[PDB]
């Protein structure tokens, strides 16, 4: 990567990506009867 | 040639679609039309700006989404076409209306020149030439088995309680009152006006919709449970936030069986079906009594059915015999029913064919239809 | 034209210049407006009596340094057409605007008046027939091949996240803020009194930028790292002088989080990227989480972005997974997504025929700069 | 006990106050809640330094102003609690709650725990004898003398037709909508630093809209006196500089019915007062076609009635009277209809005894609102 390292704007340590952490019923027949 | 026939299920909040033979209508989406919301400057979205299933539950707060079939009422016939056409891409179909005959869905006392209109599309625009349309009621029966049943949908905004002997829905004891979780939805989000959250957006009315077929039952005692103090449940926000519950899950869905909530002359379900039980033959009640025809996507709660027994108990008299008959792949069930009637072989007669169409049209179809 | 279409880099604090299809913009400069403060009364001395490159990037103290864009908005008119004089220059460009397509970037809610300024320019003094002025964070997503994104851009007096998805217009929801490192540097010659050092120049102040892109950081822990004390490393002017670095170097950076330092009540963008996050809808929402983007020059600190994710850490609710994407070519990823755009077949149609525009008066465009 | 009714007028825009009887709201101010910008050294500042009330109201600058009332509905008790502390102000009241019956009023569908809060503190800090929280539009009903009508409000951040009759339980066909000034004025903002006009503070926010209300007319025709050539009238500020306008005058009230303007999906307060009538019946609308009432502070504009109206004959059926009663003192009008209820002496049964509330609370709150 020659153009990332020719202008003054590039710096350098970057891990770029800053991110967080990651720590990680349908019935039948319901029926009755009255008799 | 009679090719492989599409059921094409059009229930209320969720649209329906595969070929006959099959088990699983595997084209699914819900019912709904979907515009975007913001313009798109720079490339990588896509384009049309009719965005249907992955998009439109990919791009669901970046489209306007907006629903045709307004409690069986739609009138996006254009891009109800584009809806089909999506369904007839490369996504779904990837065949053609001319190739396979079409087994369409219906409900009962729809404007025939809606019907018709259809009929329009399947033999103008499309070019279906085995198109048959009837009521899902019988497609449950096909399901279920059962003949002399009284078929009550619950979709969204759709709700019929059709009683059908043998095959024959007495038109004259048939119900119709399409009404359905809709509205309950939406004054639950006047819940959530009384709690200080708006859900004007479909997108965000969606997951107001996805918590109600969630998060909600039919606490059996209405004002007994009401009355209580309930504990308000914190569910999550899809962003990562968490909101409460309140007695919203039960106390929302007592608008069905109690109408008068949101201000309506009707009389609750139940009331209405035995309503359609006292139109017909005393004996063939006792049967109907005993033969509850489950139906729709909205029966799917806890206590549901049981409310509803409370509901009999307090409206039909002692000795009689009480039977729900609660199927579990609800919507599909008509879908498979579909799959059932499509798959026969007399099923050639009644159905429009394009020539009968460009005979008479409206006329041909009325009697065809009737 | 047929030729290489130009790429402006107008940066605030520094005005760059470029082509397309290069990855290097051409001439990178600052908004630093030289003429001098003496009289060349002996014969032999140097011409121009106004400073664009080496001539006021060499010789600052003689020469009364100034900038217009306040907070990007220029406010010089000669000067910048001077400037554009200058960008045509024999080491500059030697070109003409007939002969090269050019493309312009701003900041979102400029005034039309600065387009109207800048069409009598390159429509009058200059003729450019492919002139375009565009947005600048859209650059940034050509760059980074994104089209979702949240862009911090870092200006000298100008920074504020812009919210992007696939290009689609959201100007209620992006946010537009002007104010950066400017008066945070001018608040470090505040600083400067209340530590003894007589320092009232643009170029004494360009040293102080130096420090400012140098000798400074942003302390993830505010007064924890604030309320303690430095050894006061030093600096070394032009020519040499030793001068004490101090605690300054983060602590004036975190007026940018701590606005009310300088009294204006603001929040520290993150928040008012929270407000954009408010805005948006729950799930588009963690995807804006998963990607911002981070450009403009003074992004450049220790712990930046690392203190920002302990804002938003301190802002956003759990399970609230964010990533930010800083590129090392902060400045110049507007510059190549220049570029990348400027090499379009399709954005041949985002200008406008220019004696027809001019015709057109600026309306036209200004509607279709979005 | 039966003294002087106090007259509680809850003006989200502007707070109004005084007894019933009198004929002129004694005390009236807005929203605005101070505390100063700055840091005061030597002593000269006044005492208290949380100020509302004639210091606010002379030193805009200088107080921290903020409000609680997101969309009239009031987050930061506190500020009401020093608000109401403010109510028995030497210059203002200097009596009890104990000492005095009181009356409230207020805007419906708040979230319960608004109304309850309230009273917590009236029945708590305050401890008033008997109290209720009426309504708002019957305020408008009394000033009317009339019992049929649609009551259009205007808060700040809320504006609604309320539909009544007689005071009759009609919920459904009552609306209530959450929008009007406080963003349009804020969307004012925006059009400032659309054409540079550099304006962000609170009190300057105030200076905004004082001018907002002095300088924006209703142009009846919306687009085709949108895309007229404008005068921008020169404003000259109270500190006499000179600012100019634009459509923008007309255009941000245009917002209210166009609220895609700012991005909102809604209708258009006279498009939700359609969905009313559509919700009351054929016999009752006319009634509402006849008896309409514009109210509430933000109301107040120039062709402001003649436009919304010919809006109205745009969607209005077929040839059906139109009439909209009017209140030439709107923010009075309000509080001197609740001074007519509070001097309403059948208020007997309306009231909530402190015992009550201390009993039941949320349940007195319903039971006597219904
Ligand atoms: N778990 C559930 N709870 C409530 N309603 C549901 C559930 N599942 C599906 N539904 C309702 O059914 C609708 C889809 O059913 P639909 O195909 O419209 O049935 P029908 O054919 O009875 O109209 C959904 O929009 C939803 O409102
Ligand atoms: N290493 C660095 N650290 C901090 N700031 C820097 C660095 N390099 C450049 N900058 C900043 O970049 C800014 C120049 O403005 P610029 O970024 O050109 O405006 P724009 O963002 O509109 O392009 C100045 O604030 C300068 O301090
Ligand atoms: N000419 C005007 N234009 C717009 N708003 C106005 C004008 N005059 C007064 N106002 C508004 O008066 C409103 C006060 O509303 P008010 O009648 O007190 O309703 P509420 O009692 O619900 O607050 C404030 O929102 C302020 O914006």
């Amino acid at each position: 990567d020659p153009k990332y390292a020719d202008l003054p704007g590039i710096a350098r340590n970057e891990p770029d990506v800053y991110e967080t952490s990651d720590l990680p019923l349908t019935s039948t027949s319901v029926e009755h009867i009255i008799v | 040639i009679a090719n492989q026939p599409v059921v094409i299920d059009n229930g209320s909040g969720v649209i329906k679609a595969g070929f006959a033979g099959d088990q699983i209508p595997k084209y699914c989406f819900p019912n709904y039309v979907g515009r975007p919301k913001h313009v798109r400057v720079m490339a990588g979205a896509l384009e049309g700006d009719i965005f249907i299933g992955p998009k439109a539950e990919e791009h669901r707060g970046l489209l306007s989404i907006r629903y045709p079939m307004e409690h069986g009422i739609v009138k996006d016939w254009n891009d109800m076409e584009r809806i089909w056409q999506y369904v007839y891409s490369k996504d779904q179909l990837q065949t053609f209306s001319e190739e396979h005959p079409v087994l369409l869905t219906e409900a009962p006392l729809n404007p025939r020149k809606n019907r018709e209109r259809a009929a329009e599309v399947f033999f103008e625009t499309f070019n279906v030439p085995a198109l048959f349309i009837s009521m899902q009621a019988v497609l449950s029966l096909y399901a279920t088995g059962r003949t002399t049943g009284v078929v009550l949908d619950s979709g969204d905004g759709v709700t019929h309680a059709v009683p059908i002997y043998e095959g024959f829905a007495m038109p004259h004891s048939i119900m119709r009152i399409d009404i359905a979780g809709r509205d309950v939805s939406r004054f639950l989000r006047l819940y959530l006006r009384k709690e200080g959250y708006d859900f004007h957006s479909s997108s965000e009315f969606e997951i107001v919709k996805a918590i109600k077929e969630r998060a909600c039952y039919l606490s059996i005692n209405p004002q007994k449970d009401e009355t209580l103090e309930t504990e308000k449940a914190q569910y999550y926000l899809p962003d990562g936030s968490t909101i409460e519950i309140g007695p919203s899950r039960f106390r929302a869905p007592e608008l069905l069986f109690r109408p008068d909530l949101i201000g309506e002359e009707s009389e609750g379900i139940h009331e209405v079906l035995v309503f359609a039980i006292q139109k017909s033959d005393m004996d063939l009640r006792r049967t109907l009594f005993s033969n509850i025809v489950l139906s729709g996507g909205s029966t799917l709660f806890k206590g549901f059915g049981d409310r509803l027994l409370s509901e009999v108990k307090k409206l039909a008299p002692k000795d009689v015999k009480i039977r729900i008959s609660a199927p579990q792949e609800r919507l599909y069930s008509t879908w498979i029913g579909g799959s059932i009637l499509a798959s026969l072989d007399t099923f050639k007669k009644m159905w429009v064919s394009k020539k009968e169409y460009e005979e008479d049209g409206a006329r041909s179809i009325h009697r065809k239809t009737f």
